RNA sequence: UACUAAGUGGAAAAGGAUGUGAAAGUGCUAAAACAGCAAGGAUGUUGGCUUAGAAGCAGCCAUCGUUUAAAGAGUGCGUAA
RNA sequence: ACCUCGAUGUCGACUCAUCUCAUCCUCGAGCUGAAGCAGGUUCGAAGGGUUCGGCUGUUCGCCGAUUAAAGAGAUACGUG
């Protein structure tokens, strides 16, 4: 995956959610996948 | 790095940088200003890096203006030295930013690119910032 | 189905027209022979879905933007659009607009002339 | 807004009372290409094609004193065709359209404002 | 390094010698000397042998071939077909075509071969001249 | 009485965050709003150029008008096109 | 220079090791300009394993042969 200190959607259709107080971003392109923010 | 030409002394006091701003809160020439929520010290290299970064992404018609200028000297004695024995040498130049102080003002170019560029330039500054609109 | 803009002569430069079920040679010969009346003209040739899908071909009624280019007293168009070229009159614009009014599905003469002027104000020529 | 709503209601009511016989079908496989092709097919015939919302058209038909108020509420992509002046060309074009189309269902309207089925309309506009 | 200087004009603007001295060979001996010095200053640009590559393709694997040609500093913006099969002509530099041979061979599964012909010599970019010396 | 749903309480950063409540102003909307779904999404237009062949969507120019409730030289992908 | 001077015994190897995870290996997983082998990077996982020699007194280091790898540290820079 990808680990950063902040997450931002570079692509358009990426959506932001929070599961178990962990913020994640989902896109149809696997390269737009950040997990820690 | 805008090094001063001549100085009366060499190793003065640094600053008492607490309290409100002595000025620079106003916006004069630009359309967007970058204000600070508190005060700290700004060294010379950071100013030059931020200025070249903001100018590289700037267009060909907008104009930017700096409100600060390094006017304080600093002493940093070389490593392994003991505490005492006179004062050291000058190593850099420090500008003082009090609370509620504006550092940059930019104008004459579309606003969205300007807010993006001001964010990307203020990320290079040690103090968290805030965008402020043109004062009439 | 196939969308392309080629010449009205040979069918060689068509790779999708010969990929849906229409053969190249036996039909490019037909295009060269039958359409010899308007040979050497840029017409968008299309095919439509049929039960056999071996021959169902049509072409839209002839639009000629090249006539506007030649009416500008030029042969190679200008990259820019704000430079006057030649001295065109209303006659050429009319002979193009009434020609292409059968291709502009909106049956309006003055609006067709205005549309030709608009597609010509970007070409780099102003109608009188 | 409601201002433009009322203005458009007045406009459609005026254009509806101006003509004698008006019909509106749907034809929901409408591909703008076929839409403008049929628009060309009209040409020289007085009627001007148009497209309006179903709510405002229902309100206009309610204010126009013609039977068949709720019949227009059915699903579809309504093509308003109120014949301008001369109306026989409009009916001829509509029957040519229904012959060309696989099938189009009777939405609303009649020629000489006495609503009936399209079977009589086929006889009149053949 | 001794690269071929071909079709170059020489114009002796000025010269002088010694009436009873200045042996003749020294002239030509000097001819290479000065030409070196200013030649170092001149910073010469190269001239690469540009060739033409004709590739017959069934127009089903042209993507890899076209991408490789683009990577090999060529000019491609379409296709030119012999009415049933596409024989594309591409301008290529000779400096990288040797590996490109087997790259094209493997990209098309060995289905498409080509022929080499000498087109001409064309001007070089700076990305070639920076490799002129170590 | 209101809040937090993280053991914060019971250790703080620069930077992020469709978190939560509070307030200020604003649009739409029972002639039914925001959505999903069903229909469309045209035309001069592979506009003019660049390039042998690049043209709604590799590059520059215009980036406009028409049928229209409505359609952008288009919001993106893809194709050598 | 705040504890120690009417004692706080410092380097190195040897034996015994223990502990932490910013993982050297084994384990699982994503991404990738990853055909496969083979990679590169990141994410959790510390139960276990983590070589032998020539040089200088030795950690530091060089070199040699190899190993799935020949971990990074601390414990009075562990233990007279």
């Amino acid at each position: 995956m990808k680990v950063r200190a902040s997450v931002k959607p570079i692509c358009k259709d990426c959506k932001i959610i929070k599961r178990h107080q962990i913020v994640r971003v989902i896109c149809k392109t696997q390269k737009h996948k950040q997990r820690q923010g | 790095m805008l090094q001063p030409k001549r100085t009366k002394y060499r190793k003065p006091h640094n600053v008492s940088y607490e309290g409100k701003a002595k000025g620079n809160s106003y916006v004069a020439f630009g359309e967007y200003g970058l204000v600070a929520t508190k005060g700290n010290w700004i060294d010379a290299r950071a100013i030059e890096s931020a200025r070249i970064a903001i100018s590289k992404c700037l267009g060909k018609t907008g104009k930017m203006w700096i409100r600060i200028f390094p006017h304080m000297s600093k002493t940093k004695k070389p490593l392994e030295v003991r505490m005492g024995s006179g004062k050291g040498n000058p190593e850099f130049w420090v500008a003082v930013v009090k609370q509620g102080t504006v550092m940059f003002e930019v104008a004459n170019i579309p606003e969205s690119q300007m807010i993006k560029a001001l964010t990307r330039a203020g990320h290079k500054l040690p103090v968290t910032w805030k965008i402020l609109k043109r004062e009439e | 189905i196939a969308k392309i803009n080629l010449l009205g002569g040979q069918a060689k430069p068509g790779p999708a027209l010969a990929s849906v079920g229409i053969n190249m040679g036996e039909f490019t010969k037909q295009f060269n022979e039958k359409t010899k009346d308007k040979q050497g003209e840029m017409i968008p040739c299309v095919i439509t879905a049929y039960n056999d899908k071996s021959f169902d071909f049509i072409l839209k009624t002839t639009p000629v933007s090249i006539l506007l280019k030649q009416a500008a007293k030029l042969e190679k168009g200008a990259k820019n659009a704000k430079t006057i070229v030649g001295k065109i009159t209303m006659a050429k614009a009319k002979e193009i607009a009434q020609y292409k009014l059968v291709d502009l599905n909106a049956n309006t003469v003055e609006a067709a002339l205005k549309m030709v002027l608009g597609t010509a104000k970007q070409m780099g020529i102003e109608v009188i | 807004a409601k201002k433009d709503k009322a203005q458009q209601v007045a406009d459609v009511s005026h254009l509806l009372s101006t003509s004698a016989g008006f019909v509106i079908f749907d034809y929901t496989s409408m591909s703008a290409i076929e839409a403008t092709s049929i628009r060309k097919k009209l040409f020289k015939n007085g009627s001007k094609i148009k497209v309006i919302k179903n709510n405002i058209l229902r309100r206009a038909l309610k204010a126009g004193k013609f039977e068949g108020i709720d019949e227009t509420a059915i699903k579809g992509k309504l093509a308003v065709a109120v014949g301008v002046n001369e109306i026989v060309e409009t009916l001829k074009a509509v029957d040519g359209v229904v012959k060309a189309k696989e099938a189009m269902n009777f939405v609303c309207g009649y020629f000489d404002n006495r609503a009936f089925n399209s079977a009589d309309l086929e006889k009149i506009a053949k | 390094a001794g690269y071929p200087m071909i079709d170059i004009k020489a114009t002796l603007f000025d010269g002088s010698f010694h009436e009873v001295d200045s042996s003749e060979m020294a002239f030509k001996i000097a001819a290479s000397l000065a030409l070196k010095e200013a030649g170092k200053v001149c910073s010469p640009v190269l001239l690469e042998p540009i060739m033409a590559i004709e590739v017959t393709v069934p127009e089903q694997y042209f993507g890899d071939t076209m991408g490789d040609i683009s990577s090999r500093r060529g000019l491609i913006e379409g296709t030119e077909q012999r009415d049933n099969v596409q024989v594309i002509k591409a301008k290529v530099p000779l400096k990288e075509m040797f590996g490109y041979a087997t790259d094209l061979r493997s990209f098309s599964q060995g289905r498409g071969n080509y022929v080499m012909q000498f087109s001409h010599y064309a001007e070089t970019p700076k990305s070639v001249v920076n490799e002129i010396i170590a």
